[PDB]
RNA sequence: UGUUGCUGUUAAAGGGUUCGUAGUUGAAUUGAGGGCCUCUAAGGCGCAAUGGUUUAGUCCCAUCCACUUCGGAUUGGUGACCC
């Protein structure tokens, strides 16, 4: 690795140890532009990557074409952590390392309940919930222990990574199309945090942004 | 205030400027937006906006800047000739930071480059030309303060004040009010007395 | 405040900010939702420093019912007077 | 023309609780409407209402509060026994947590927890979540 | 003819940062510019130092455009001076103000009620 | 093959328009009681009464400044408000 200096009021903070996970960041809802940032905040050899799909693309030009190699990455984490993204090089290692970077920007905590008894550590999303990109969609069913993922290859493994294990699932539209599959399973998890249930409403007590509290810091590092 | 104390709230010398220099005097011109702050017109067809609810959005406002821990976390832009002084002198009073002249995107969306602030909190003068700074702040979750006419689109303006814009007098004596109701608040330049600067430093003066 | 167990351990991740508008919930990936913050002032016209915060969120902004929003909040506490 | 005057509340009364407002009008009324939202009032989802008179068919308004997410009517009102009932919340409702169906009893109008626990059966009606 | 981007640039850079000159003289300018600059070609330096003139020329109007605000402070730093004394919402007021119908109306329903030296057309 | 559960602007599909029988569907209304006895029962923006010394704040008195832009005092009156 080569070396990190932040460019980020965000990235300082998390440089030093003030922010020490990723839910403060998440709370607040600010953007994370610099992947240092999910490095420092997860432990090591509990990341999971791998690859989904990697694909050739091409463009027509005068003479011949032109020939641009992509690829999906995918990372996380069981306790609730996981992201996607895709981008694109002109070679094959290139495309590889920046879809691993992508992947590292768009990490979305996940939200997980019961079906039944309330035992244990949840195993399952609270609710069905749904996603869509492209035609292709994807639905999202509860379901009960011991009942595992039936579902096709590709979201198989978006569910696994996410720390969701007991689930049904469904698709309509053309499923044959990876990216777009990929992305839709993705979408449907999200939205665990995007329904409102009587588990919470309380109109819980707000705090400050890490960088009000903190602002002693970033003004000495202007200077 | 909160166990009121009757302070922040208007006396004669407040209406006195406000008539004066022409800040009640709105555009002929309408929007669902503005129509609550509207109150009656002319023949003109020219719109006169309320005193009272433009001087409560305007205390509003200056509890927003002086709530700050740092007074650079506070930008002051516009892009307007007649305004283009008045934000200089407002900043250098309060403390705060500015950008000036046309906006440039990719100064609050950009990781890595030349001009990149984080801001937390905002002015523009007039949402219908600084529009592309309010665009780049529903990315960066900053709250925009506004000022506005009797026409103005809202949408990424948090906070509304019903002002003029379309003259030297009007911009300038906004900023000047903001300018004491920020110091009186913070740092306590005392409200027994007028305030020293006088006006004409925010004025434009023509080359 | 979340999901609990049988032995009343809280098995949430974190458990998310409240739009006080509409009373939605405020996501990880919506970054069009903010905080805003007035502060509270004594006798003779000073700070005490912050108290009273506001939240906002995405869906708002973009439809410009934010104004209409701030008012209808502020007018609930005692900041704004409507005379 | 009008057909359900039930429909044409529960419709509304969704809609409106997306688009942000605090409070709908409801056009025209019955004896259904009524209890369908006293119902709800009981747990928070409504949060009051009004009954307007004019002599002729009645108005109605609604409170709303941002903790009801869809309700809505299950049209040619079907029936449903003591085993039933588990059809119904597997299908409408997204989980066997928290959502409500709503019933027409022997008893009275009711929701689907109450209906079990006093062991009737009945037609059906509507949901909520 | 026409200058690149390498001359104009580099120009700009020092009207910022030095009002040891403003003269619109080539010849002055010429050996500030060669004595605060390191380029090693004698011929840059006679062209920025030229383009650097034709901004001082400019900066004596109205704004310049894309060149600071810098320009704004020293052009207020000048005379007279500033300008009175007693001024300016003193003046507005103590020579009446006058108003039309509507807004006196909407004044005097106030709890300040309309006040001195107001007005009507 | 779609009762649960599809599609019909441009990918296959609204029939040239209207009247109209069988058939399917169809607005509102007779109406859901009170009384009494307790439990820390959650509230009254209803009311009598004592406590406020800038030890809350605000009206109405007092006095001097004052042409925008002054504040000391009589628990002023348990007008009002906490508690």
């Amino acid at each position: 690795k080569e070396e990190w200096v932040p460019c980020t009021k965000l990235g300082r903070l998390v440089k030093e140890q003030k922010i020490t996970s990723l839910e403060e960041i998440f709370l607040f809802s600010m953007p994370i532009k610099e992947h240092q940032i999910v490095d420092q905040l997860i432990k090591e050899s509990d990341m999971r990557d791998e690859l989904m799909l990697i694909v050739p693309v091409q463009k027509a030009t005068s003479a011949g074409q032109r020939t641009r190699f992509k690829a999906f990455n995918i990372v996380g984490d069981g306790n609730g952590h996981i992201g996607v993204g895709a981008r694109v090089g002109k070679e094959v290692s290139l495309a590889i390392r920046a879809s691993m970077i992508a992947a590292k920007l768009n990490v979305v905590p996940i939200r997980r309940g019961y079906w039944g008894n309330k035992i244990g550590e949840p195993h399952t999303i609270p609710m069905k919930v749904t996603g869509k990109c492209g035609s292709v969609s994807v639905r999202l069913i509860p379901a009960p222990r011991g009942a595992g993922i039936v579902a096709a290859p590709v979201p198989k493994k978006i569910l696994e990574f996410a720390g969701v294990e007991d689930v049904y699932t469904s698709s309509c539209g053309n499923t044959r199309t990876r990216g777009n599959f990929i992305m839709a399973t993705f979408y449907a998890l999200r939205k665990t945090y995007g329904f409102l249930t009587p588990d919470l409403w309380a109109e819980t007590e707000v705090s400050r942004d890490p960088t009000d509290e903190h602002s002693d810091f970033l003004t000495m590092g202007s200077k | 205030v909160e166990s009121g104390a009757k302070v922040l709230r208007m006396k004669e010398g407040d209406v006195q400027k406000l008539v004066a220099m022409h800040c009640h005097l709105g555009t002929k011109n309408r929007s669902n937006a503005m129509k609550k702050y509207i109150h009656s017109r002319t023949k003109e067809g020219t719109n006169i906006i309320d005193l009272h609810m433009t001087w409560e959005k305007l205390i509003l406002a200056a509890r927003v800047i002086a709530a700050v821990e740092n007074p650079q976390d506070v930008t002051v832009c516009s892009t307007r000739l007649f305004g283009q002084r008045a934000i200089f002198k407002f900043s250098q009073l309060v403390g705060t930071s500015f950008l000036a002249g046309r906006f440039i995107p990719g100064t609050f969306t950009n990781q890595i480059q030349k001009k990149f602030m984080q801001p937390r909190v905002l002015l523009v003068t007039d949402p219908r030309t600084d529009h592309q700074a309010l665009r780049e702040a529903s990315l960066v979750n900053i709250p925009v303060i506004a000022f506005c006419d009797t026409d103005a689109p809202l949408e990424f303006v948090d906070i509304a004040i019903p002002c003029n814009n379309r003259g030297r007098y009007s911009i300038s004596m906004m900023y000047w009010l903001l300018a004491r109701e920020v110091l009186r608040l913070r740092g306590t330049i005392p409200r027994s007395v007028p305030w020293d600067v006088k006006v004409d430093l925010f004025f434009y003066r023509d080359p | 405040i979340g999901t609990y167990n049988e032995e009343g351990v809280n098995v949430d991740l974190y458990i998310p900010r409240k739009c006080h508008a509409t009373n939605n919930l405020i996501t990880s990936y919506d970054h069009s939702a903010v905080q805003i913050a007035i502060a509270n002032v004594d006798a003779n016209g000073v700070l005490n420093g912050t108290t009273t915060t506001f939240c906002i969120a995405g869906y708002l902004r973009r439809q410009a019912e934010s104004d209409h929003a701030i008012n209808h909040l502020a007018i609930s506490k005692g900041i704004i007077r409507i005379k | 023309t009008m057909m359900s005057v039930l429909a044409n509340a529960l419709r509304c009364i969704a809609s409106a609780e997306r688009r942000g407002k605090r409070q709908v009008l409801i056009r025209p009324s019955s004896k259904v409407v009524v209890k369908f939202l006293q119902v709800m009032q009981k747990h928070g989802y409504i949060g009051e209402f009004e009954i307007i008179d004019d002599h002729r068919a009645g108005k109605i308004v609604v409170n709303l509060n941002g903790r009801l997410n869809k309700c809505g009517a299950i049209c040619p009102r079907f029936d449903c026994t003591t085993p039933d009932f588990e059809k119904w919340v597997k299908n409408i409702l997204p989980s066997r947590q928290f959502g409500f169906v709503v019933l027409t009893t022997s008893l009275g109008i009711m929701d689907h927890e109450e209906a079990r626990a006093r062991n009737t059966g009945g037609k059906v009606l509507g949901f909520f979540y | 003819k026409i200058r690149t981007k390498t001359v104009k640039r580099a120009s700009k850079q020092l009207v910022e940062k030095y009002f040891s000159k403003l003269n619109k003289d080539f010849y002055q300018n010429k050996r500030v510019v060669m004595d605060v600059t390191i380029a090693r070609s004698k011929k840059l330096k006679n062209k920025i130092a030229g383009y650097t003139t034709h901004i001082m020329k400019r900066l004596a109007r109205g704004p310049v455009r894309g060149i600071s605000l810098k320009l704004q402070e020293e052009e207020r730093e000048r005379r007279m001076d500033y300008v009175p004394e007693v001024s300016h919402v003193d003046q507005a007021i103590q020579d009446g103000v006058h108003v039309d119908k509507q807004t006196f109306s909407m004044l005097k329903r106030m709890e300040t009620g309309v006040p001195r030296h107001v007005a009507l057309t």
